[PDB]
């Protein structure tokens, strides 16, 4: 919550040449974060998130052996956040997105949980969202990354072609098997008069004429295009050239983020 | 058909008769969302505490002019087990009543009537699940109201206690509790008196009193290693700040 | 308003009169209410009656299909919903609240999670076809004391049903009417019974948790008077075989174990009386049924 | 189910460019309502919405209205739950642009869209969200609620853009599957779509007095 | 990776894969390290001092003589430890 | 199998002072037995089944397995198709082609089992079996 006062002046700061962000960051800056993975025993892979504004969240991996003729997706997402209703309609419209950013042909290489001509895997992510400040669809974005690249599996021993004889799968006992899937990213962007910002703040939010979801994939933007409401109060009409100028800069800048992530 | 009690004397862990589980716990985990928080991890358990309060109440309905409103909300997550749960559980009767033991516990310990027109919120996370969650629970409580700075009268300590065939088994784990019946105890301060005393399967009358000296006597052992933390924790706190 | 008010005198009376060993309606602090048991026209129709507290229980069955994960049991479920008939401080549709939420959880362990049921003997063809019971409690007017009146309701009712012979003809099933093939009962393993205690404190709270003297006080079955200023509250689940059903002691006053543990062994001597009682009135039941049918031929 | 009879628990269910027409006012009980019809070679479509408000809301004081919007199936079950609550989540963002909310404190105000017809003459909802903008705006000016513009939308390779101030502006962009590199063509045949659709518009609303 | 908890006891943990008919799971447990385990040999005379009773409040006993067969040369005085396929078969 | 004193159960005999009072008790083409696995996948599908075998000391040569799908034992012919099995044994089998019966796919297989139960009631044709499996002995 601010006062007329205060939005003013910080529409003012943002809606300059050049732009003068409350902070001090660079229109393409990011804020600090830390990164652990592999504190789950019990699962397959997992990783938990903290931003600098108390923002935390905790992602968790678990797997199934499932018919894949009968089943048509093999990734499923789930979401909970603290503190609103299972059927809210910005929880729906997260889990929507996040599913449709995973789908089967979407860049993710879906060929890597194909075991025996008959069965496959089928990867469960299961989301949780202790404290949030702003719409944290790329927090959830950026730990779902750093989740899946430590994720193992079981190895399978027991026969690869059953489509006459059919025999129960059967797995060692011991051994995994590290999985090497291709996941995407997913960036939020801020209108505010002429200008774009990256990674936003929660006091830019408030004062932004809109907003746009884009998604990335291995050196390309990748289908799932958005665009958002980041407040109630402000939003408005933005003319078409802001777009493009959106789309190059996660062009440019992303290649950057993805090392940041790594190991 | 496992030895759950080996002729040597050993359990199935490696455990002896009246031997806890590795006790690990932290303070001030999350200075950013809650006024008071805390980490537990009893075994293989994983349990986030926060407290929030005491703060002006949400509507005004909810306003007691003599006293203070206290609420406790348990989540248990669908990855807590090795097997994955199909639905949620935030509205099964089990949970309810789970929440309702709580605060009806604690309603009597918390000096509630030095908080006149305010609400005390609780929210607890269950990560990880292996047998013994409700003295887990407990204590978390315990050690969340307390680092968040809220009056009371004295610690509380959960304990669970199994019985198999003529031999009490302290603090069980998931094994364990799926082959006999436990006992669910909470006791204040260094007395013999019980804030809870849960038993949910069946135990013969007179067999029950031997049980409750050897949770009690656990019970006041995790309550020695609560209060050590917290000493410590404060000691650190005070040295140079 | 549904608030129950009560004043500072009744309170300070009542407990005073604890302090010298009295209870309103003259009982001693060990002893239960009589209980009067009436079974009606039909098999599975019961009134309980304790003191100024009536129950009516009904038990019902149909055919129905067998669980995937469970396909050799039959299904049994137990509903007890409140009315405003019983008291104007209770809500019409509550079934989340606290005391509701307790009640309802207490007489399923002690009920169906014990197995005092057999469901086995439910199943008619394994994985295709099974009997569902049910029982329907109704609470009629409260003087305290649902638990107890609901338990022993529903264990009578039990053991007074019979339902309809049956006789499997190739793929489907015959279900024959009462007046040609003599319906059948039902099988029960163990008889359970619940007590109730209620606790008070004669003094305050720092006397409770740092006194070395333990000064509480327990009664056995409070009236609606008495359970509206109790600290605290035990709930004891036994059998005639001296097994501990349950026990539910969900928070409240702290008490010292060995007043928990003589509580527990005041109950037994109670629950056996019950019963005893509960069998005698069964066969007299049957020998009335049995004498009208022979002066009827 | 206590309040609805759903029949026996053991039953199986069983197995086995465009042309408009555009009206409105035409139901009682509510404030403004609209009709849209679109047939085309392979497709036809039938669409009603309502309004109701402002009116009253619950809560503490606000200084400008909300809106709400709820889209429900019709005669057949074809969408579930989640992706029409997106929908919804999308056109709520839209209107939120074009109407004047400043102008209703303390007030409320509920959409209701039909999707009555939908049939195949010869990815899916994204060539409906056109018809449901047009809708909405139709009954929301019948209604007599401040519009600072006129939205309207169209819809190419599964690309949907929503503009006002004749094309020069966007109001809401939506992008599923697709060519990657097939950016200007989708929103010259958006507009070109959208200024056909703001024509009709325009001439029911002055004809109709 | 194990720790050290109060008395020469130790933790580490134990991680295997469950196959059930078509199914995978991973299973995770704790192992607990002592440091009170005896010979059991009645000629040894350091183990007795390491010893605890068990739940019924009993002392282990010693089982193994203290003058076992004896052998030709080289071995004498022997022990013998088995193994699973001996005993197997 | 391949300091310490290693020695395997033979040498560990002959050094004992009455080895040859003890030496003696020292423990000792038909085709082979489908693998676990594949004995699981056959018999979840529905391919293989399982029951007792009863032998009779008149005849070595036939034996008979009683199944619950069926009306009647099927019968097992042959000193091949019985592999190495005794009386009583639990046992895994397989039914046989019609070509067989006395006087490749899962899909096959359970046409041939209907033919089979069809063939049981009143065709004077009784089908046979072989075993593959020895699950108890």
């Amino acid at each position: 919550s601010l006062s007329v006062a205060e939005k003013s002046y910080l529409y003012d700061s943002l809606a300059s040449t050049p732009s003068i962000r409350p902070d001090g960051r660079l229109p393409h800056q990011f804020r600090p974060i830390e990164i652990f993975t592999d504190f789950l025993p019990s699962s397959n892979g997992s990783s938990r998130i903290i931003a600098s504004d108390g923002s935390e969240c905790i992602v968790s991996i678990k797997s199934k052996v499932v018919d894949h003729h009968v089943e048509n997706e093999l990734l499923q997402v789930d979401v909970d956040i603290a503190g609103q209703r299972d059927d809210a309609l910005v929880v729906e419209t997260i889990t929507s997105l996040l599913n449709k950013v995973l789908k089967s042909g979407s860049g993710v290489d879906s060929s890597k949980l194909q075991l025996t001509k008959k069965y496959s895997f089928k990867i469960f992510v299961d989301v949780l969202v202790i404290s949030s400040h702003s719409h944290p669809i790329s927090l959830i974005s950026f730990a779902i990354y750093s989740a899946l690249n430590s994720t193992y599996l079981p190895k399978l021993i027991s026969a690869f072609d059953d489509l006459e004889v059919e025999e129960l799968p059967t797995f060692h006992d011991y051994d995994m098997v590290k999985l090497d899937i291709n996941p995407p990213l997913v960036f939020i962007l801020a209108v505010v008069g002429n200008n774009m910002l990256l990674d936003p703040a929660a006091n830019e939010s408030e004062v932004a004429n809109n907003g746009l979801i884009i998604s990335w994939s291995n050196g390309k933007i990748t289908s799932p295009i958005r665009s958002v409401a980041l407040n109630d109060s402000n939003v408005k009409s933005f003319k078409p050239h802001l777009l493009k100028q959106g789309l190059a800069m996660v062009e440019k800048y992303a290649p950057d983020v993805v090392r940041s992530l790594e190991n | 058909r496992l030895e759950i009690y080996s002729p040597e004397g050993l359990r199935l862990d490696g455990r002896r008769w009246n031997e806890l589980r590795r006790f690990e716990s932290s303070i001030n985990t999350h200075p950013h969302a809650a006024d008071g928080s805390s980490y537990m991890e009893q075994g293989n358990n994983k349990i986030i505490t926060l407290v929030k309060g005491p703060k002006e109440p949400r509507l005004k309905s909810q306003m007691d002019t003599s006293k203070a409103l206290l609420n406790v909300s348990v989540n248990i997550t669908k990855f807590s087990k090795f097997e994955r749960s199909k639905s949620s559980h935030k509205n099964e009767r089990r949970v309810l009543e789970i929440q309702t033991s709580l605060v009806r516990m604690f309603e009597k310990n918390v000096m509630l009537n030095i908080y006149p027109r305010t609400v005390i919120d609780i929210e607890i996370h269950v990560l990880e699940q292996d047998g013994g969650i409700m003295g887990s629970l407990i204590n978390g409580i315990t050690l969340a109201l307390i680092d968040a700075g809220i009056s009371m009268f004295d610690y509380i300590s959960g304990i669970s206690v199994g019985l198999y065939d003529t031999t009490p088994l302290l603090d069980t784990n998931s094994l364990e509790e799926n082959a006999m019946s436990t006992v669910t105890l909470g006791v204040v301060g260094k007395s013999e008196k019980l804030s809870l005393l849960l038993v949910e399967d069946k135990i013969p009358l007179d067999r029950l009193e031997n049980v409750l000296a050897i949770g009690i006597a656990g019970a006041h052992r995790v309550r020695d290693l609560m209060d050590e933390e917290l000493r410590k924790h404060a000691q650190k706190r005070v040295s140079n700040a | 308003a549904k608030d129950i008010e009560i004043s500072a005198s009744e309170s300070k009376f009542i407990l005073e009169a604890l302090r010298q060993n009295y209870r309103l309606d003259g009982r001693s602090f060990d002893q239960f209410r009589d209980v009067e048991i009436t079974f009606g026209k039909e098999f599975g129709d019961v009134s309980v009656k304790m003191g100024n507290t009536k129950v009516h229980c009904r038990i019902s069955c149909q055919i129905a299909q067998p669980y995937e994960d469970r396909p050799f049991e039959g299904l049994f479920v137990i509903s007890t919903e409140i009315s405003p008939m019983a008291g104007s401080q209770f809500e019409n549709g509550n079934i989340t609240g606290e005391d509701e939420v307790l009640c309802s959880r207490i007489i399923e362990k002690s009920v169906r999670r014990s197995g005092a049921l057999d469901v086995e003997g439910l199943c008619i063809v394994a994985g295709s076809k099974c009997w569902a019971v049910r029982a329907d409690v109704h609470f009629l007017d409260c003087d305290g004391g649902f638990i107890d009146a609901s338990c022993i309701a529903v264990m009578a009712g039990l053991m007074h049903f019979k339902k309809p012979d049956i006789t499997v003809h190739g793929e489907q099933i015959i279900v024959h009417p009462v007046n040609e093939r003599e319906p059948v009962p039902l099988g029960i393993l163990h008889i359970p019974i619940c007590v109730t205690f209620s606790f008070f404190n004669p003094q305050d709270t720092e006397e409770n948790i740092k006194g070395e003297t333990n000064s509480e006080i327990s009664i056995i079955d409070a009236t609606l008077k008495e359970e509206l200023l109790r600290d605290g509250v035990l709930t004891v689940t036994l059998n005639k075989n001296r097994e501990v059903v349950q026990v539910s002691k969900a928070g409240g006053l702290p008490m010292d174990a060995l007043t928990l543990m003589k509580c527990c062994h005041e109950a037994y001597s109670i629950i056996e009386k019950i019963t005893d009682q509960i069998l005698q009135l069964l066969k007299e039941d049957s020998e009335k049924r049995n004498k009208y049918a022979a002066m009827l031929t | 189910d206590r309040r609805r009879l759903l029949g026996p628990a053991a039953a199986k269910p069983m197995a086995f460019e465009q042309e408009l027409s555009l009206h409105t006012g035409f139901i009682e009980n509510c404030n403004g309502s609209a009709l849209v019809e679109a047939r085309s070679l392979g497709h036809q479509t039938s669409l009603i919405t309502a309004v109701y408000g402002p009116r009253s809301i619950r809560g503490s004081f606000t200084s400008q209205g909300t809106i709400s919007i709820q889209l429900k199936n019709g005669l057949l079950e074809k969408y579930n739950t989640n992706e029409l609550k997106e929908v919804s989540s999308f056109l709520m963002g839209i209107f939120n642009s074009v109407v004047n909310l400043s102008r209703y404190p303390k007030s409320g105000i509920d959409i209701f869209v039909y999707l009555t017809y939908d049939k195949d003459l010869t990815s899916q909802i994204s060539s409906l969200i056109p018809h449901c903008i047009t809708s909405i705006t139709l009954a929301l000016a019948d209604a007599g609620i401040e519009l600072v513009d006129m939205a309207g939308a169209g819809e190419a390779n599964g690309t949907v853009v929503s503009f006002i101030k004749n094309g020069e502006e966007i109001v809401g962009f939506w992008k599923d599957d697709g060519d990657d590199e097939d950016l200007l063509e989708c929103l010259d045949r958006c507009k070109e779509q959208y200024n056909r659709y703001r024509d009709l518009m325009i001439s029911c609303l002055m004809n109709q007095e | 990776r194990r720790k050290r908890l109060a008395d020469g006891l130790s933790v580490t943990q134990k991680v295997f894969v469950r196959s059930r008919n078509g199914g995978a799971t991973k299973i995770v447990r704790e192992h607990y390290l002592r440091s009170d385990i005896p010979c059991l040999s009645r000629s040894c005379t350091k183990c007795p001092q390491i010893v605890v009773p068990d739940a019924q409040n009993e002392l282990p006993k010693f089982i193994l003589s203290d003058s076992p067969l004896e052998l030709s040369a080289p071995i004498g005085k022997h022990y013998v430890v088995l193994d699973t396929n001996v005993v197997l078969q | 199998d391949r300091n310490i004193i290693t020695k395997s159960l033979v040498q560990y005999i002959e050094l004992l002072p009455n080895a040859d009072d003890i030496r003696d008790s020292i423990p000792q083409t038909f085709p082979e037995y489908y693998s676990t696995a594949r004995v699981m996948g056959g018999l979840k599908n529905g391919v293989l089944y399982q029951g007792n075998i009863q032998i009779s000391e008149y005849n070595f040569l036939e034996g008979s397995v009683s199944l619950p799908r069926f009306s009647k034992p099927v019968l097992i012919v042959g000193q091949k198709n019985l592999n190495r099995a005794f009386n009583g044994d639990q046992v895994i089998v397989e039914l046989l082609p019609q070509s067989e019966w006395k006087a490749i796919s899962d899909k096959q297989r359970r046409l041939l089992a209907k033919d089979a139960m069809i063939a049981q009631r009143s065709k004077k044709i009784q089908p046979t079996a072989k075993v593959v499996y020895i699950q108890r002995r």
